[PDB]
This record gives structure tokens, C-alpha cells and sequence, in this order.
């Protein structure tokens, strides 16, 4: 137990994968669909309105307008009236 | 003449710590499909030093 | 000795497997 | 003679979760983005389908769903259903 045989070092072990992989940990693209054509959507973007049915709330950071998820939707008869008085339907 | 009189309640369901954006349109000039509503909104307030 | 000889032969049978798994996902391979 | 080097493993399957020791775990679907945000069940299938692919199903019970269609067409009908009721106008 006093020595420790078998030192094993890594080298280029773990240099095949690339050598900028080592210092930054690269970034995960998304699946390609077909459907989809050639819109090549990212995880930062989102300009359509989603369903929020057993789903996460997304988070927003800086700028960059953004979709939705729709909670409630609803189409009601228009009824009339102003912030006053002036109600003229002629 | 008097007609049908309606009480109503709004919600009363308030969301603690979400962000949410209300919107009533007439949706008569829109065609008959859906509309889309996107937002152009700032980020997060942060801990900043 | 036993537990010298048995702790060698599994550290080596580490970096032999971690080549093997490299190497069998690169091309042509099964994938890991 | 000998049988050395039984190397016990019950340590090694709990790596994975307990519970999985007792029951296979059902199995779970992916996403498609395209299908909006809606969540694929795998046992229910609502939509009709096209008869091609789609391998012939099973059902056992309930479950008001669709079918996978094998001859659609659309022609011209006749005015009466049947007897001697034909009026026209």
C-alpha cells in the first residue's frame, strides 16, 4: 500500500475529442425535424403562443420579444361602454 | 323595456410571481383564423452588485 | 500479493474499456 | 475445483433506482416540437390515422377514438332512401 503502481496518465485520451472541447464545453444544437422545413429554431427563441398544460414557465433575461403560453382564451359579446358617460350608438 | 339583468364576478385567483399580459380586442377586422400576440418585453431583475 | 494484484487489474481494465468506448462510436462503429 | 471471484453485484443494480428492482417502469414518449406543446399518449389515439403505415391497432375498452382509414370517396347520392317515398319537390 505504501506505493502506488500503475500511474495510467491521460494524455491525448481525452485531447481526441478536440482540444477546444477541454476548455469550453460546447454547446448542445437541437433535433431536426422535417415538418419544419429548414427553420432552424435554437432553445433561446419562442415567437408563437404555446400550450401550458403540464409544462414548464419559461423565463425571460434580456430583450428579445417573445411568445406566450395561453392560459385562457374566451370570446364574449362586445358590450358598450366607454370610461364615461358618452354612449352614442347613432 | 327592462331586460335580463347579469351579476357578475371577476377572478379573484391572483398569480403570485408570474409575469402575465391581458389583452381584449374586438377581433372584427382579423380574419377568421386565430391571432398571434408576441410581446417585446425588457429581462429579469437581477442581484447586480 | 491478492489485493495489489486485483486492484491493478481493474484500473487497468478502465482505460482499456474507455478506449474501446471511444473508439467503437467514432465512424463505423455500434455507437457505445 | 474452486469457483473463486463471485464479485457480488447488489450494490451495483440500486445504482439506477429501487424502484425499477420491482417494476420495469412504463415507458415514455418524446416531444415534437411541431405538435405544439401537446403530450403523445401511448395508449390512445384520438386522431384517424391513414391505413398504411400504421400498424393494424388493438382495443380493449372505451376509449372513443379514430381509426386508420382504408377507402375514402365521394360521388353523387340518390334522392330516396328507399320504399315507393320518392317526392322531389
Amino acid at each position: 500500500g505504501g506505493m502506488t503502481g500503475v500511474l495510467f496518465s491521460l494524455g491525448a485520451s481525452m485531447v481526441l475529442g478536440g482540444v477546444a472541447q477541454m476548455l469550453a464545453p460546447k454547446a448542445r444544437t437541437p433535433r431536426i425535424q422535417t415538418t419544419d422545413n429548414g427553420k432552424q429554431n435554437t432553445y433561446f427563441s419562442s415567437l408563437d403562443n404555446m400550450v401550458a398544460q403540464g409544462n414548464v414557465l419559461p423565463v425571460l433575461y434580456g430583450e428579445m420579444r417573445v411568445g406566450s403560453r395561453v392560459v385562457s382564451q374566451e370570446i364574449s359579446t362586445a358590450d358598450e361602454g366607454d370610461g364615461g358617460q358618452v354612449v352614442v350608438i347613432g | 323595456l327592462w331586460s335580463s339583468y347579469t351579476e357578475i364576478i371577476d377572478v379573484k385567483q391572483c398569480y403570485p410571481n408570474t409575469a402575465l399580459v391581458g389583452v381584449q380586442v374586438d377581433s372584427e377586422q382579423f380574419g377568421s383564423q386565430q391571432v398571434s400576440r408576441n410581446y417585446h418585453l425588457r429581462g429579469r431583475i437581477l442581484q447586480v452588485p | 500479493i491478492g489485493p495489489a494484484a486485483l486492484k491493478a487489474v481493474y484500473d487497468m481494465a478502465r482505460k482499456g474499456a474507455r478506449d474501446e468506448i471511444q473508439t467503437q462510436m467514432r465512424d463505423g462503429g455500434l455507437f457505445s
